[PDB]
């Protein structure tokens, strides 16, 4: 599955 | 930013024989910007009822694309696949042949 | 032996036209199971495979927010790349992003990844260890010390060691008879003029899952890679794939050359010869 942590704007 | 101009093949899913049920595929690979035109001909005219894959990239971060169309092979009938890009001054047309 | 998830995002602006797109898509080794595309109906995530589908109602409600962030983080990414860049307004411009992770035959945690990557060229990655940055540039300088301020390598490591192999250990068991099971190549080879003196031996492989495969080409058992020809490998269509590589020879010496294929599928190699 896709991940909800570390997912950030750069 | 970097262009990368298509690769394309053309052939079918199986081993073609006349007057029976096949697919035709186009495959586009290896290009970027994202942005590309892909048209199946038959005899120079666009087929309608073609569909394809969603869109995805390679290691090297650029674009490939599966279309394909459900067709029955003939003698006489001549399969293309049309091309337009950011990269390719005219469309590129590539024929369909059974040998590859 | 060894598997691997992966899952892939792109955005695109379209600077006069409105919202960026964006697609996302998942696969399990070679075999796609979900995507997202923000320019079709539902705006939910689908399923793709048939071994996906049974998942329950929460699974897709889940996975259908959490890529909705994502979009809007690479929205919000494009805005912030233009304005690093100095660029206009005017241009159209690509984020992609690439993660997952690789097991073994054991299913153990191998490796895992995340790539960044702007207008088609490397911007930010996590390295090997999962514990730091390779910045391509100085704008992207900019973006490692934000993400070491943030720990995000800490917080992907803990999805990649943990929920990424997890769930993909699960997937393997629920579509084992699509994901662990390896079609071994269709292999033969065909034989054209090309003219007067020379003629062409392309030798087929089709047919085989998964794509990884070789394919070369001996004279008396001996290589030679240049006057070939090897295409791309292709999908099919239909789960498998599809590869040829020929060689232009002189005519009447079809039976010095062999064809070798390599694969998972196969247990000894395959060596063809021109005979029909």
């Amino acid at each position: 599955m896709t991940s909800a942590i570390g997912i950030l704007p750069v | 930013m970097i262009q990368r101009t298509p690769k394309i093949q053309v052939y079918s899913r199986h081993p073609a024989e006349n007057g029976k049920s096949n697919f035709l595929n186009c495959y586009v690979s290896g290009f970027h910007p994202s942005d590309i035109e892909v048209d199946l001909l038959k005899n120079g005219e666009r087929i309608e009822k073609v569909e394809h894959s969603d869109l995805s990239f390679s290691k090297d971060w650029s674009f490939y694309l599966l279309y394909y169309t459900e067709f029955t092979p003939t003698e006489k009938d001549e399969y293309a696949c049309r091309v337009n890009h950011v990269t390719l001054s005219q469309p590129k047309i590539v024929k369909w042949d059974r040998d590859m | 032996g060894s598997h691997s998830m992966r899952y892939f995002f792109t955005s695109v602006s379209r600077p006069g036209r409105g919202e960026p797109r964006f697609i996302a898509v998942g696969y399990v080794d070679d075999t796609q199971f979900v995507r997202f595309d923000s320019d079709a109906a539902s705006q939910r995530m689908e399923p793709r495979a048939p071994w996906i589908e049974q998942e329950g109602p929460e699974y897709w409600d889940g996975e259908t927010r959490k890529v909705k962030a994502h979009s809007q983080t690479h929205r919000v990414d494009l805005g912030t790349l233009r304005g690093y860049y100095n660029q206009s307004e005017a241009g159209s411009h690509t984020v992609q992003r690439m993660y997952g992770c690789d097991v073994g035959s054991d299913w153990r945690f191998l490796r895992g990844y995340h790539q960044y990557a702007y207008d088609g060229k490397d911007y930010i990655a996590l390295k090997e260890d999962l514990r730091s940055w390779t910045a391509a540039d100085m704008a992207a300088q900019t973006t490692k010390h934000k993400w070491e301020a943030a720990h995000v390598a800490e917080q992907l490591r803990a999805y990649l060691e943990g929920t990424c192999v997890e769930w993909l250990r699960r997937y393997l068991e629920n579509g084992k008879e699509t994901l662990q099971r390896t079609d071994a190549p269709k292999t033969h080879m065909t034989h054209h003029a090309v003219s007067d003196h020379e003629a062409t031996l392309r030798c087929w492989a089709l047919s085989f899952y998964p794509a990884e495969i070789t394919l070369t080409w001996q004279r008396d058992g001996e290589d030679q890679t240049q006057d070939t020809e090897l295409v791309e490998t292709r999908p099919a269509g239909d789960g498998t794939f599809q590869k040829w590589a020929a060689v232009v020879v002189p005519s009447g010496q079809e039976q010095r050359y062999t064809c070798h294929v390599q694969h998972e599928g196969l247990p000894k190699p395959l060596t063809l010869r021109w005979e029909p």
